[PDB]
């Protein structure tokens, strides 16, 4: 299927486009950091306006107005008010540098797991079945584009844990055992492709008397045909 | 069978910073207002707690798009489940072990409570689904669209995840269908018992107590 | 509002209704879309004992 | 707390007046100019009237019909802008979907997409 | 504190629950096969098998 896969990708890869272009919200989360920070620092700015008791926030109109013996306790509620601000500040920049490095950390862990190798961890780079991943640098950021397998169609098989051969439990090695409603076949997990039942698809272990909702079936032997 | 606790969530308490200052009052609030944003960039912060503590709660629970149930038909080959699904005779349809959770772990100034917006019943309903998916459709819900599989069969595929091959499941079935269902009383006696045994989120709810016994009392 | 030569061209009154609340608290004269909090209700006394 | 009246010697409690925050649920302003109002923590009395476990909402229409979630209220509850008005209602968890379990089928896929 | 607590419990949610872990003790002692989630007051519980 190389070429329907290649075809479905560069499609998808299209739709990132259409959608980014065109739905501002699509970057939130990082339009949303510049937007605490800048309100952190209207805020910082906007407090110099503040009395804070004193007869003005002007620093200037105090000390040209008022003798030192005054000037000065007019000033202290100015420095204490701007102190508090300043701490203020620095505290939520502290607690809000916190969050980003978390999430520094966490894109960091995606571009090493997710982009330099490939994810076993479930929802960890998308829904789906994890493959590769691509980086893109943004403001302040980084975006992922993490490409996935996801099962589209499906149907409904009857399926059995085991098959008896001639009294012995056979299991495939790998995949499920499934019905179409007359014949049984072995088949991968993932993705329905009907394989004959061998004894190179399955192996034995146990009996018939043992397992739980286990059928007859035959399970082929390539050698004897052979001999 | 182990039991792991987190905390989701903390309470979203919201002060107004106005009235809790200058409760009712005039002057005091004209004297407030010299402080600039203090009073404001306070509710602020506060609001911002609120808000990501309803995206926390998502975070964890809503991964499923769909609301997934189980069939009338309990029959998992041999696992019990019905401790760990929704009660339906409840008037809060949740498990039985979930009861024996929420019972374990438990004003006029300017200091309130917001509440969640996924109430119980709506958690209880993200638990169901999520659980209704893991045990009929294994992860296939996870990826994309839940797929069924006998429970028995969803076992082998977890138990050659773990380097077991398969037949065990098979061949030991019944024992471990057993063990399973006993573990699972096994994590009934131990919560419906042992106060201690939920101090995680009991500690969360003790904290944020003393943090506004703390701010009261700083009024006297 | 003041534009780019100090001229006011607009203006919400903070009073006149719930819009205007929302707008003035968060200085601005547009809103986006959401649940904004803007203030307090106080039901007041109506005599005095 | 509680006070002994001066004249009468009774005791009477003192529960200071109903009050809780005002918030606003609006569409954007590119879209429409009217609003809803919710009454936090408050009966529908001191204050297209709809009463929550969140508070008294005014404005908005209350809606049986459930949708994914708008604007976020509280306690279950979402507000959005459909036909148009501002209306509230209980918040859909998503659509409701069986799955056909049973201890003889499973589901196979047949088919994929690369996303 | 409580946010990266969250987003271990929704990390736990999407890579025991929702799947199956070969993260060592990421989702209890011994080897994991598979886990249910319970709601609990501000937080969730997992059993995990
Ligand atoms: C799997 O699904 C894909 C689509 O996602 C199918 O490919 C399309 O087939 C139709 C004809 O039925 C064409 O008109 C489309 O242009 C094809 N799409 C692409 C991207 O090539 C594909 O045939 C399906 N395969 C199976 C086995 O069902
Ligand atoms: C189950 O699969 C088998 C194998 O494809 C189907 O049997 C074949 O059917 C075709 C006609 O579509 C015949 O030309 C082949 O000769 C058949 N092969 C054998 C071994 O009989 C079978 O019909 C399918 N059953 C159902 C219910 O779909
Ligand atoms: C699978 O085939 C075997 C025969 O190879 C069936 O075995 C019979 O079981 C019944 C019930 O115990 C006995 O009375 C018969 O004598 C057995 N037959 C023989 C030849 O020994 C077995 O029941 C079949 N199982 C399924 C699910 O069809
Ligand atoms: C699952 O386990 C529960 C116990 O937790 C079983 O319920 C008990 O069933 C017996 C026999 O009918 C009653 O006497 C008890 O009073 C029931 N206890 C409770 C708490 O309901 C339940 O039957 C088991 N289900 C399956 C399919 O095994
Ligand atoms: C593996 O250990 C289990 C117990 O954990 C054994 O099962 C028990 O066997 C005794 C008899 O020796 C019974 O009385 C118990 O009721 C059984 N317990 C359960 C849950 O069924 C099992 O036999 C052991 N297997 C091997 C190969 O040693
Ligand atoms: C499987 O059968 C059930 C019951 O008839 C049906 O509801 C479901 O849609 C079927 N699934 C598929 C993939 O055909
Ligand atoms: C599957 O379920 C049906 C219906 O209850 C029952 O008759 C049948 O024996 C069961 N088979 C197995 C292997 O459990
Ligand atoms: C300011 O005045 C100039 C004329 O000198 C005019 O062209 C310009 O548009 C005015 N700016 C605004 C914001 O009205
Ligand atoms: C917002 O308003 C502009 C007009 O200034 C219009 O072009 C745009 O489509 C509107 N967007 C939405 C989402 O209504
Ligand atoms: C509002 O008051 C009425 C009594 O007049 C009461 O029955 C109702 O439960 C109250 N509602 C709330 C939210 O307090
Ligand atoms: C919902 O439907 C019931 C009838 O089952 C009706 O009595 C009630 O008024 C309706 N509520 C709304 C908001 O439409």
């Amino acid at each position: 299927n190389q070429k329907l896969i290649a075809n479905q990708f560069n499609s998808a890869i299209g739709k990132i486009q259409d959608s980014l272009s065109s739905t501002a919200s699509a970057l939130g989360k990082l339009q949303d950091v510049v937007n605490q920070n800048a309100q952190a620092l209207n805020t910082l700015v906007k407090q110099l306006s503040s009395n804070f008791g004193a007869i003005s926030s002007v620093l200037n109109d105090i000390l040209s107005r008022l003798d030192p013996p005054e000037a000065e306790v007019q000033i202290d509620r100015l420095i204490t008010g701007r102190l508090q601000s300043l701490q203020t500040y620095v505290t939520q920049q502290l607690i809000r540098a916190a969050e980003i490095r978390a999430s520094a950390n966490l894109a960091a862990t995606k571009m090493s797991e997710c982009v330099l190798g490939q994810s076993k961890r479930v929802d960890f780079c998308g829904k789906g079945y994890h493959l590769m991943s691509f980086p893109q640098s943004a403001p302040h950021g980084v975006v992922f584009l993490h490409v996935t397998y996801v099962p589209a169609q499906e149907k409904n098989f009857t399926t059995a844990p085991a098959i008896c051969h001639d009294g012995k439990a056979h299991f495939p090695r790998e995949g499920v055992f499934v019905s179409n409603g007359t014949h049984w076949f072995v088949t991968q997990r993932n993705f329905y492709e009907p394989q004959i039942i061998t004894t190179d698809n399955t192996f034995v272990s146990g009996n018939c008397d043992v397992v739980i909702g286990i059928v007859n079936n035959t399970v082929y032997d390539p050698l004897q045909p052979e001999l | 069978v182990t039991t792991e606790i987190l905390p989701v969530s903390m309470t979203k308490t919201s002060v107004d910073c106005t009235m809790y200052i200058c409760g009712d009052s005039t002057e005091c609030s004209n004297l407030l207002l010299q402080y600039g944003s203090f009073c404001t960039q306070l509710n602020r912060a506060l609001t911002g707690i609120a808000v990501e503590q309803d995206k926390n709660t998502q975070e964890v629970f809503a991964q499923v798009k769909q609301i997934y149930k189980t069939p009338p038909i309990k029959d998992f080959g041999g696992f019990n489940f019905s401790q760990i699904l929704p009660d339906p005779s409840k008037p809060s349809k949740r498990s039985f072990i979930e009861d024996l959770l929420f019972n374990k772990v438990t004003k006029f100034n300017g200091l309130t409570v917001l509440p969640p917006l996924l109430t119980d019943e709506m958690i209880a309903q993200y638990t169901s689904a999520l659980l209704a998916g893991t045990i009929t459709s294994g992860w296939t819900f996870g990826a994309g669209a839940a797929l069924q599989i006998p429970f028995a069969m969803q076992m082998a595929y977890r138990f050659n995840g773990i380097g077991v091959t398969q037949n065990v499941l098979y061949e030991n079935q019944k024992l471990i269908a057993n063990q399973f269902n006993s573990a699972i009383g096994k994590i009934q006696d131990s919560l419906s018992s042992t106060a201690s045994a939920l101090g995680k989120l009991q500690d969360v709810v003790n904290q944020n107590a003393q943090a506004l016994n703390t701010l009261v009392k700083q009024l006297s | 509002k003041y534009n780019e030569n100090g001229t006011i061209t607009d203006a919400v009154d903070c009073a006149l209704d719930p819009l205007s609340e929302t707008k003035c608290t968060l200085k601005s004269f547009t809103v986006e879309k959401g649940i904004y909090q803007t203030s307090n209700f106080r039901v007041q006394p109506t005599e005095s004992i | 707390d509680a006070v002994r009246d001066p004249q009468t010697l009774e005791i009477l409690d003192i529960t200071p007046c109903s009050f809780g925050g005002v918030s606003v649920i609006t569409p954007g302003t590119n879209t429409s100019n009217q609003v809803a109002v919710l009454y936090q923590d408050v009966n529908c009395t001191e204050v297209n009237v709809f009463q929550t476990r969140a508070g008294c909402l005014i404005g908005a229409e209350h809606v049986n019909n459930s949708y994914e979630c708008d604007i976020p209220i509280g306690a279950g509850i979402c507000a959005s802008y459909q036909t148009q008005s501002i209306i509230a209602y209980t918040m859909s968890l998503g659509a409701e979907n069986s799955v056909a379990y049973s201890n003889n089928s499973i589901a196979i896929p047949t088919n994929f997409t690369i996303s």
